[PDB]
RNA sequence: AGGUUGACCUCGGAUCAGGUAGGAGGACCCGCUGAACUUAAGCAUAUCAAUAAGCGGAGGAAAAGAAACCAACAGGGAUUGCCCUAGUAACGGCGAGUGAAGCGGCAACAGCUCAAAUUUGAAAGCUGGCUUCGGCCCGCGUUGUAAUUUGGAGAGGAUGCUUU
């Protein structure tokens, strides 16, 4: 049971993945090429109203 | 027959519960003879009457330890097996009130200067 | 001095042990037994083990 | 009172007086048995100091246990294994004959709690002890607050576990840097040590 | 009656009235006792190890614990545990090796009871028995049961407000 299960990372590089991701978020052939079915999204980003 | 209810046997007293015991048991003997003589369904009846002589042990023993719970009700020493059974490390705890019993000096104190309620402004 | 309690230490007697319907069981009816009736004026049963 | 001029007589033990009452006392104790019920304490200052009360629930009983060293035993008084360049005539208990003492009356008084003991007497063979038993099923016991909490059964027999003086002083229970490895508890304290602790994210 | 009649002390008896202990379990806990394989070229210091086996004793936790502490500072302030101190100070044949603590951050926090004093204008205390539940008895106990005090104080004074 004392194998090593867990795995530090650097919070600095923690935060630079989830930018780097969320700039990923916002190209439309990075959706399709994830193989996300967005071709009748009207905007990429997509922001709905929040009183919806 | 051979089957006797709880409701009817609820209602009796102790005379009439042993007479009914003795006419179980008698019937019973009886009945042991039968079946070691001939086959039929009188098999269902030895198993009835073994219920009912269950049914009517059990009546009697509860009748007469509720006649004997309510004569110890106010005495200091109960029997053996009327005094509540817990465990036996329950038995030796102390009691509440000892437990609870405190120091007159801890008790002055406790008058004088309980905890109190507070709150404290932000 | 004898005892003396001030409660006694069980509370309902016990039932006889060993009553006459305990104690006998069943006649035997096996062909020996069947001789023994009309040889000698002798009855078989099947009785309880702690019964003398 | 009397009892602050019984205290510092009981500390000249060389005088005159005070040795002719131990000779004699040691005398009897001798004569009396191994283990065997005191009517009331022979040093009723000691005693009260240790805690006894002159009350329905508190016994005394003296013992003598035979003094000096330890001996292992192996046949013939030897080991098979390396040399211990000592003998069995040197080897040492790690208890006092105190707790000895009163190991030996809580066995013959297995329905009482050991609450503490005093020395009483020595010769050549024998140190004699009193010690002090509260019975934890009497009810001016269980009603009194000073004394009932020995009731509870996490002290039963604290004198197999070291829970009375001489057992605190034999496990070394004080504080700061003369007792580090036994202030804690010393097996618990060498298992912290020797403990390897591995977290998550290491 | 005094060769008697008693008071105590100590020591016994009882299938005496009422209770209690034992065995189990033992992962964890408190003690006692205690190896060798191993590692040191071998090997009696050492190491394995204050470990395994053996023995006694608890609980839901145990143990520890309100300083005869740490410190040497502008001082901290019961106990326990985690991180750190630190593989450090230190110990060690022919060297293999061994190895804490104070401070600091945090989890959690909680404080108290006796002995030593004459209530002495009143043993004010308590087990048990019987109760009509009001109490009354047999006793324990002055070789000391209550109240009061525990070092942070306290006792005696003074003083005027607060408290239940």
């Amino acid at each position: 049971i004392w194998r090593k299960w867990h795995v530090k990372i650097n919070q600095g590089q923690k935060r630079f993945a989830t930018a780097s991701a969320l700039a990923a978020s916002a190209v439309a052939p990075l959706l399709m090429a994830r193989g996300h079915q967005v071709s009748t999204v009207p905007e990429v980003p997509l922001v709905v109203d929040s009183a919806a | 027959n051979g089957k006797v209810k709880a409701g009817q046997l609820w209602s009796k007293n102790k005379e009439e519960l042993t007479k009914i015991l003795g006419e179980l048991k008698t019937e019973l003997s009886q009945l042991r003879i039968q079946k070691i003589s001939s086959s039929g369904a009188k098999l269902n009846k030895i198993h009835d009457l073994r219920k009912s002589i269950a049914r009517v042990l059990t009546v009697i023993n509860a009748k007469q330890r509720a006649q004997l719970r309510l004569f110890y009700k106010n005495k200091k020493y109960l029997p053996l097996d009327l005094r509540p059974k817990l465990t036996r490390a329950l038995r030796r705890r102390l009691s509440k009130e000892d437990a609870s019993r405190v120091l007159e000096k801890t008790k002055k104190r406790l008058t004088h200067f309980p905890q109190r309620k507070y709150a404290v402004k932000a | 001095l004898s005892r003396a309690p001030k409660y006694p230490r069980k509370s309902i007697p016990h039932e006889p042990r060993l009553d006459e319907h305990k104690i006998i069981i069943h006649p035997l009816n096996t062909e020996g037994a069947l001789k023994k009736i009309e040889e000698q004026n002798t009855l078989v049963f099947i009785v309880d083990v702690k019964a003398n | 009172g009397a009892l602050k001029y019984l205290e510092e007589l009981s500390k000249k033990k060389q005088s005159d007086v005070v040795r002719f009452l131990l000779r004699v006392r040691c005398w009897e104790y001798r004569q009396l048995n191994v283990i065997h019920r005191a009517s009331r304490p022979s040093r009723p200052d000691k005693a009260r100091r240790l805690g006894y009360k002159a009350k329905q629930g508190y016994v005394i009983y003296r013992v003598r246990v035979r003094r000096g060293g330890r001996k292992r035993p192996v046949p013939k008084g030897a080991t098979y294994g390396k040399p211990t360049n000592q003998g069995v005539n040197q080897l040492k208990y790690q208890r006092s004959l105190r707790a000895t003492a009163e190991e030996r009356v809580g066995r013959r008084c297995s329905n009482l709690r050991v609450l503490n003991s005093y020395w009483v007497n020595q010769d050549s063979t024998y140190k004699y002890y009193e010690v002090i038993l509260v019975d934890p099923n009497h009810k001016a016991i269980r009603r009194d607050p000073r004394i009932n909490w020995i009731c509870n059964p996490v002290h039963k027999h604290r004198e197999c576990r070291g829970l009375t003086s001489t057992g605190k002083k034999s496990r070394g229970l004080n504080k700061g840097h003369r007792f580090n490895k036994t202030r804690a508890g010393r097996r618990k304290t060498w298992k912290r040590h020797n403990t390897l602790s591995l977290w998550r994210y290491r």
